C-alpha cells in the first residue's frame, strides 16, 4: 500500500529510503545495483524494496469525501 | 401513433449503453469507478 | 444537532427528524454523518 517501515524479516529499517530508490531509476541505474548503493545487503531487506507495489498513489486519485 | 414504452432493460456495465463507456480517463475518477473494473456484469437491487 | 456532510459538494450542515434527506447547497441525495466528538485510542502495535 505504501513501503514499510520495517523489513519483516531482520528489522532495518527502509521506509526511508523509497523516495532515494526511485530517483536511482530515472538516472538509468539497474535494480540491483540501485539496491547495492542503498547499501541493502541482505536479502531479506532487498525484496521489501524490489517487489513493494506502491498502491497509495492510485487511491489519492480519488476526490476527497470531505 | 405516440411511442409506448415497454419496460426497463438492464445494462451491462462498460458495454456500448452504458454511460461509464465514454467519460475517458479523467472523468471516470470523478464518478468513484475504478479503472480496472473492466465490467462484464449487471447490477440488480 | 447532528453533523452531516454532502457527498457532493462536501459543505456541512445538520438536519432534525422533519427534514428531507438531501444537500442545501447542491440537492445531492448522498451524505453522510460526520466523525463522532469523542477522542479515539490507538495502541499503535
Ligand atoms: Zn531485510
Ligand atoms: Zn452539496
Amino acid at each position: 500500500m505504501i513501503i514499510p517501515v520495517r523489513c519483516f524479516s531482520c528489522g532495518k529499517v527502509v521506509g526511508d529510503k523509497w523516495d532515494a530508490y526511485l530517483r536511482l531509476l530515472e538516472e538509468g541505474k539497474q535494480e540491483g545495483d540501485a539496491l547495492d548503493e542503498l547499501k541493502l545487503k541482505r536479502y531479506c531487506c532487498r525484496r521489501m524494496v524490489l517487489t513493494h507495489v506502491d498502491l497509495i498513489e492510485k487511491f489519492l486519485r480519488y476526490n476527497p469525501l470531505e | 401513433g405516440n411511442k409506448v414504452h415497454i419496460g426497463k432493460v438492464p445494462i451491462m456495465l462498460r458495454s456500448k449503453f452504458c454511460s461509464l463507456r465514454t467519460l475517458d480517463e479523467v472523468d471516470l475518477y470523478k464518478m468513484k469507478e475504478c479503472p480496472y473494473d473492466m465490467g462484464g456484469y449487471f447490477v440488480i437491487n | 444537532g447532528v453533523k452531516y456532510t454532502c457527498g457532493a459538494c462536501a459543505h456541512n450542515f445538520s438536519l432534525n427528524k422533519s427534514d428531507p434527506v438531501r444537500c442545501k447547497e447542491c440537492g445531492h441525495r448522498v451524505i453522510y454523518k460526520a466523525r463522532t466528538k469523542r477522542m479515539i485510542q490507538f495502541d499503535a502495535r
